[PDB]
């Protein structure tokens, strides 16, 4: 049986690990003098023995008790990992020509695309651009080799565990040899570090041997990014990234910051958070006006101080008594610590040069110091005086609060739905409040008054929105862990740091607890309820069964996550699902108008609210659906409450013969009455409440309010119209505007209890900072590097899968090229990562050893013969370069670098096979295809065409994957290898509503099959709304989730192990994942076709639909063969006297235009809707789980009208999930009043918007005009729709107006994109001639029932009209 | 004129009405779910006097 | 009519008066941390004096007294200022960044 | 009129007593008919869509 | 006319007198206070169960 460990840091670095741990290694309190030092060395833990025990640590101990060696704070060790240089002569030689080798095969790799794309614009290595970036990259540079060796030695001591640890379990690694000087024992519950020159040991948790590899990457990719950027910058201006960074202040930068945390040890990670502060003011110091940025520099460097004193005054009180007594250097009790502070800040300012461009992309400084160890009991003796406090409010403002959410409401109504809301109490109101309800209208906030809102708090109504009476298990089930019940929380705790009196107690309690409730994960927790039932949710909610429960805890573990148990867990989400279903349409915000802003943090804002601040509210939400008590059950239970640290190594003393922890006494990490507030619980009620509250501030403050708010961010801007006093400037109003306003605001958050403090908030007149990126004159500052920092080998995957592995470097080194704007460092960039991921690191998987290596050495055998290459290597250049969907190595298709979405991915995988080979082929992108004395270009698609047809399951799969081609055709995604696998173990699940599902399940996918297979004119999207509106779309999403576990076959037998059954069929799909390339391109003189391709006259949409036809043998498939953009347009910069095509245009005057604003409104591309009109019924009546499966069956209405059977086919769909005869559904349907399903359709398979490969700002610099093009395709074409979107046809333009100039230096002033015509074909819609299999039909439905969206009752049918 | 002194009591009169019934959701609190009063001071509602007339067949 | 009607609109500012100086204190923990405390109503010179002479927990309780009153309290001007003054430790290392 | 504003004027005397009544408090009958009453007031337009079902 | 508004005006002033005989009731403490209460709501579930019973 395996385990396979973590390969990055995910999660957190456990505080009270490194103290239970090192507390027993020493005999002694480590990092902390609180219990489970005491505890730990009471009892030690068998998984921290393993390692205590192992002969060299077992010396390194009597050597610190002999004195010889001194003990220290795994920060400490930080900086002597970071700032360690060593070199051997040899040593030194081959890590750099390790890094010269990965930067040359990066460049050998890149100049491909680049050919491809310099041929296309008509604009070893071939292009000479790369040619000169080689010559100027050829010698890395002393601070990049750093960082790089010293990653390379960290992966490998990490690759080198794991790997180990797969082959034998419990294996600990001891290595001295790898990391000059250093010694390491490293095992899955613990590190121990070692440094003998200078006579030093840490212990610390395994997550933070992660953290320093993963801070020696992000400073490796800091470093490659900005190097990459440095030497395309020398090139051309304009090509590298948006900042100009200067390395070695940099890696000063990181140097300075890993000594203030060698100084301030843990506490010193306070300081750090405040980077962002500094960094904040930097940019308003260059844009804001001296009232402004005056201010806000001064209230940040008393944050940045207050901070350092509170590091110090922690710091020296957390020590006092330690093993760590003595290891608090001078520097912090003489002070001199504020020169070491003022010599990192005089970095920070010096590296963002006064220049917007660095400051925004230099937040990647937050991310790369690594991770506090987050005292978990201290997170919380920090919070309990926030929230047992008692909050005094006046009547008043507690009115006015109810009154302005009341408002909201009626004003939310009025707008959506045309009238009040019923009201239970209108004989309250006014004559001139009457009048505005009879009349159905409302008071705008000029007109309303404070006492207005008053009187309308007083308001109660009737009910409108309604519960799902059913539990929909997709919102509800997620991979993550959920608390024990009460009786059995002392089961998060490991069994030896538990007293007697407990072990012995609930080894007794477990036999009187349900198999869920014992599960302490979400998905067993279901799995495991043999008495489940749908309704068993609603039944409890309405019932009030969360009321004073003795089942509850809220349990708190690695930043606070908070939890607790199940059926607690379901009302949360509930009451969360229901405020976003149908409360936020009323908050969307989720002489001289005088203007401001104001920006204030939600940290703080969920532990101010006590019941009567929040539930006043959240009463009248439970009025409006209905129920007592559903969105106020946060207040109402949770003060009754224990609220336990549960982190692993983190339990409380508990005295002799106590068990429930009701009675065990208030503690460090354990306390009670807790008054609300419980960390992102009610987050989307909270923001109701912050929105409401607002438009309170705005009435008594007399002014016109925007608010936008999104998770720890609210964002205020402000105008009240003033008339000027003389010498008064416009700046000078704007700043005594936002003073008077930020005396009001305070004022009124503390008339609800929320004190606020001014590190949370601040002024400002036009600088914003939200979704944590930087706007100034509406040009955008990216935080590119930010996003890519973490970069490397086996990211964001599960058993270290090689394909999502390259799909997620891609991913990620798309933020160089959409927020960085520039494609050649994203390309060399991910062609580093990628080469590093392929050449190098599958020689050392963790799972396979060199088997996917060898592998890759067939398939690079296999292209060399394919395609007659000279060398294995170039055959890796070709592999690196075609796509993923051909089981090539490339994860971001050249299309995307100029459209961010295509309606079609297979012509978009052959365009970019076909523009790639033309490096190999010298062929030219813009002339129309021809014979050439070679033929490799016409063999490649000689064998895409001609294959043998193996179809399987032809119309499931369709429905499933729109896109797909089957036939063993393309790379096997892991949801679809997995399936079986997933189904297997949930027809063994204890829950019925999953394991009579899962039983059927590999019969209900044949019967969903044959259900449309008659149907002649296959269209997949057409497919996809049956199988959306289907009871088996819902039931899919769970195997799909549950697909993607790591253990699939030891989900329900608790284990944190993979069975090597997983192993097995893992690297089954990897190795015919990466093999694929062999079989779609065999050399078998290709299928025995002695003629190769014509491709005179060849269109490659045409063959993309002979493509996706064969693979299935249908007959026809229609509606998803649309072009490839980037292939039909042809790109001229002149109008010659063809006179034709799509002319985009620079609005923008000057003549470059990278980082500038134009006079067009901004462009994000947008699919002309599916034109229907809304009929008249009351529209709240029914739930979104419904509402929306009536606008699939729409779909089915007007796309399958032409059927043989329309009317059979939408009464047993109709009777089935929405339970009406289809002549009374019909009533309720959208009638659609276009007419070409084809060409206007909406489904998740179908893109919706079309955005270009440019940051949005950037669009406003050009004009658009598709009248010249019009002519053509309205004469050839009979003014009837074609196979084009002329979304990317735009979107193309805009992009190619950015990368044109990237690698030129000029924005040109006009391009003309001309098509061939080749590609547009006639998109007409079809007769769907063929009969429904309407048996079929209802064996899915039957089978699935479980799964129904909630029938349409009479009793609801009525009120609906 | 009499209807125009007895606006002014009206708009101060249910103003009095906000106030009393803001303070009734307000005084409904966690010790109210404790003794297990809470439904009395805000009144039963759909959804469980539905559930009542369920248990009435 | 108005002869009666003065004694209506007398007694609606007599209740409306004390609606709006009615402080509401939230349900918190009873004394010796004995289950949950109910929440209380009452005048605001009566709940002043209750944050007055300690009967109730809270923190930065001057603040709280002041704030409850129509006042400015000193940690209130002192952050929501025009001019934000330098602590002693700041105003140290501001003169290293110049 | 004069004795519509007295009625007033004792159901006024009587709301200043009992919210007197209640800030003394912080240190029934009525309300079981205030529930009764709208309860049954609610229950009869469920009762009035259930003769429309 | 007066002849609708001092009948508007009787029932705010009866829902006002309502509502503070809910705060008064919900201000006391003891257990004999706390329980009349309860098997009220308890009684009068018992007495809309029965009501329904007729139709």
């Amino acid at each position: 049986n395996v385990y396979l460990t973590d390969s990055y840091l995910k999660g957190v670095i456990s505080f009270s690990e490194c103290n239970a741990l090192g507390s027993y290694i020493f005999n002694g309190p480590y990092l902390k003098n609180d219990y489970t030092n005491l505890i730990s060395r009471q009892n030690p833990l068998i998984e921290h023995m393993n390692l205590k025990k192992l002969n060299i640590t077992q010396s390194l101990i009597s050597k610190y008790h002999k004195g010889e060696i001194k003990l220290e704070e795994p920060t400490y060790f930080q900086s002597l990992l970071m700032t360690y240089k060593s070199m051997t002569s040899s040593e030194q030689i081959a890590t750099t020509n390790l890094l010269k080798k990965i930067i040359r095969r990066a460049i050998e790799i890149s100049d491909v695309k680049v050919y491809a794309i310099l041929n296309k614009l008509g604009l070893t290595i071939k292009t000479t651009l790369l040619k000169k970036l080689m010559c100027s990259m050829q010698h890395p540079p002393s601070w990049l080799i750093h960082w790089f060796n010293l990653y390379t030695k960290l992966n490998n001591i990490l690759t080198q565990y794991r790997s180990n640890e797969v082959k034998n379990h419990g294996f600990t690694l001891i290595d001295n040899q790898t990391l000059s000087g250093f010694q390491f024992i490293l095992n899955q519950y613990g590190c121990i570090v070692y440094h003998k020159e200078l006579k030093r040991i840490t212990v610390t948790t395994y997550n933070q041997f992660l953290t320093w590899k993963d801070i020696s990457l992000s400073r490796l990719n800091v470093c490659l990014i900005t190097w990459i950027s440095n030497c395309l910058n020398t090139l051309n201006k304009s090509l590298g990234l948006r900042c100009g960074f200067n390395n070695v202040i940099l890696t000063q930068l990181f140097l300075y910051g890993d000594c203030i945390l060698k100084l301030f040890h843990n506490e010193g990670f306070y300081i750090i958070k405040e980077v962002e502060g500094f960094i904040m003011s930097l940019i308003l110091n260059i844009t804001e006006e001296d009232q402004f940025r005056k201010r806000f520099y001064n209230s940040m460097l008393n944050n940045i101080t207050d901070a350092a004193n509170k590091a110090q005054k922690n710091l020296l009180s957390r020590v006092c008594h330690t093993l760590l007594d003595k290891t608090v250097s001078d520097n912090i009790i003489n002070g001199r610590w504020i020169i070491l502070l003022s010599k990192f800040l005089k970095l920070i300012k010096l590296a963002g040069d006064n220049n917007l461009n660095n400051l925004s992309e230099l937040y990647f400084l937050f991310r790369i110091f690594g991770h506090p160890m987050v005292d978990e009991r201290q997170a919380m003796d920090a919070v309990k005086i926030n929230c047992n406090e008692t909050k005094f409010y006046l009547l008043s403002s507690l009115s006015m609060l109810r009154g302005a959410f009341i408002y909201r409401i009626i004003k939310g109504f009025v707008n959506n739905y045309n009238r009040w809301p019923t009201l239970r109490n209108a004989i309250v109101l006014p004559l001139r409040w009457l009048t505005y309800y009879k009349l159905n209208t409302y008071p705008s906030l000029l007109e309303l008054t404070e006492r207005d809102l008053i009187v309308l708090s007083g308001l109660r109504f009737y009910r409108e929105f309604r519960l799902p009476k059913k539990v929909d298990l997709e919102m509800i089930i997620n991979d993550k862990a959920i608390s024990p019940p009460k009786n059995l929380i002392w089961t998060s705790f490991p069994r030896n740091y538990m007293p007697s009196h407990i072990q012995n107690y609930i080894e007794h309690e477990k036999l009187k607890f349900s198999e869920s409730d014992k599960s302490r994960r979400v998905l067993e927790y279901y799995l495991r309820d043999n008495k489940f039932n749908e309704c068993d949710l609603y039944n409890c909610v309405v019932n009030q069964s969360y009321l004073n429960n003795p089942n509850h805890v809220v349990s708190l573990t690695g930043r606070m996550f908070a939890m607790q148990p199940g059926m607690f867990r379901q009302v949360q989400i509930l009451a969360e699902k229901m405020i976003a279903e149908n409360i936020l349409q009323f908050f969307p915000e989720s002489n001289y108008i005088s203007k401001c802003s104001i920006i204030t943090d939600l940290s703080k804002f969920n532990q101010a609210f006590r019941y009567e601040t929040s539930c006043i509210c959240s009463d009248v939400l439970d009025e409006l659906h209905g129920v007592q008590s559903l969105f106020s059950w946060l207040h109402l239970t949770i003060p009754h409450v224990t609220i336990i640290c549960t982190y692993r190594h983190a339990p409380p003393y508990i005295g002799d013969h106590i068990v429930d922890l009701n009675n065990v006494d208030e503690q460090s990490g354990l306390y009670r009455y807790h008054m609300g507030g419980i960390e992102g619980w009610c987050q989307k009620l909270w923001t109701i409440e912050a929105i409401s509250l607002l438009d309170l501030i705005s009435l008594k403050g007399k002014f016109s309010i925007t608010a936008l708010i999104n998770g720890d961010n609210q964002s205020i801007d402000i105008s009240k119209p003033i008339r000027l006093m003389e010498g008064q400037t416009h700046a000078q109003a704007d700043y005594l505007l936002a003073l008077n306003s930020l005396k009001l605001l305070y004022k009124e958050y503390a008339g609800i209890g929320h004190k606020l403090k001014g590190t949370e908030t601040y002024i400002s007149r036009d600088m914003q900072f939200m979704s944590k990126t930087i706007q100034h004159n509406g040009v955008y500052y990216p935080a590119s590097i930010k996003k890519v920092l973490r970069v490397g080998p086996w990211i964001n995957t599960i058993l270290d899968d090689f394909k999502v592995s390259l799909e997620s470097i891609g991913s990620l080194t798309q933020e160089l090229e959409y927020r960085g704007e520039s494609l050649l460092c994203s390309l060399i960039f991910r062609n580093v990562w990628l080469y590093n991921q392929i050449a190098l690191q599958l020689k050392n998987h963790a799972l396979c050893n060199n088997k996917l290596y060898l592998d890759i050495l067939k398939v690079l055998k296999h292209l060399k013969t394919f395609f007659n290459l000279d060398n294995i290597d170039t055959a890796l250049t070709l592999y690196m370069n075609l796509p993923m969907l051909f089981g090539g190595g490339d994860p971001n298709l050249l299309y995307r670098s100029f459209y961010r979405r295509t309606p079609d991915f297979l012509t978009e995988a052959i365009v970019h096979s076909v523009f790639i080979l033309s490096y190999y082929t010298n062929h030219d992108l813009k002339d129309k295809l021809q014979d050439l004395s070679d033929d490799r270009l016409n063999k490649f698609l000689t064998c895409i065409i001609t294959f043998d047809k193996n179809p399987n399951a032809e119309f499931v799969t369709l429905m499933r994957d729109p896109q797909a081609l089957g036939s063993e055709r393309q790379a096997k995604i892991t949801s679809e290898i997995n399936r079986l696998a997933v189904t297997e173990v949930l027809s063994t699940a204890p829950n019925k509503i999953f394991s009579k599902s899962a039983q059927h399940y590999t019969t209900t996918e044949i019967d969903l099959n044959d259900i449309m297979q008659n149907i002649e004119p296959t269209y997949p999207h057409g497919l996809r709304v049956v199988y959306e509106s289907l009871p088996f779309y819902k039931a899919e999403k769970i195997v799909n989730l549950i697909s993607g576990t790591k253990s699939i076959t030891n989900i329900l037998e608790k284990t944190s192990a993979i069975d090597l059954t997983d192993i097995d069929r893992a690297t089954e799909m990897m190795r015919k994942n990466i093999t694929l390339l062999i079989r779609i391109l065999p050399l078998d003189c290709n299928r025995d076709k002695r003629e190769i391709l014509s491709m005179e006259n060849l269109s490659i949409t045409e063959l993309s639909k002979y493509v996706r036809e064969r693979s299935w043998s249908l007959s026809n498939i229609v509606g998803v063969t649309s072009p490839s953009i980037m292939y039909t347009m042809d790109i001229k910069y002149t109008t010659s006297t063809i006179s034709s095509g799509i002319i985009i245009e620079k609005y923008n005057v000057n003549s470059l235009t990278r980082g500038e604003r134009g006079p067009t409104k901004p462009w994000v591309g947008s699919s002309t809707q599916e034109k229907k009109t809304m009929p008249v019924y009351n529209r709240q009546v029914l739930t979104k789980k419904q509402r929306d499966q009536i606008d699939l069956l729409a779909k089915l209405d007007w796309v399958y009208a032409s059927i043989d059977n329309k009317d059979e086919f939408m009464e047993e769909l109709s009777i089935g999930t929405l339970g009406l005869t289809y002549e009374k559904a019909k009533k309720l349907f959208p009638q659609y009043l276009s007419v070409n399903y084809l060409h206007r359709l909406t489904v998740s398979s179908r893109p919706c918007e079309f955005p270009a490969s440019i940051p949005a700002y950037r669009t406003t610099n050009y004009h658009f005009d598709t009248s010249p093009i019009n002519r053509i395709l309205t004469e050839k074409y009979g003014d009837e729709d074609i196979d084009i979107v002329f979304q990317n046809c735009i979107s193309f333009g805009l992009s190619l107006m950015s990368v044109v100039e990237q690698f030129t230096n000029v924005c040109p002033n006009r391009i003309i994109l001309i098509p061939k015509l080749n590609e547009i074909h006639l998109m007409k819609p079809p007769i769907f001639t063929g009969d429904v299999d309407i048996h079929k039909l209802k064996q899915v439905i039957q089978k699935q029932h479980m799964f129904l969206p909630d029938k349409i009752s009479l009793t609801q049918y009525v009120e609906l009209f | 004129n009499i209807t125009a002194r007895l606006d002014r009591i009206d708009e101060k009169l249910s103003e009095i009405l906000g106030m009393l019934h803001t303070l009734v959701v307000a005084s409904a609190g966690p010790t109210s779910a404790r003794d297990g009063i809470r439904d009395a001071m805000i009144g039963l509602r759909e959804e469980m006097i539905e559930k009542i007339r369920t248990e009435a067949l």
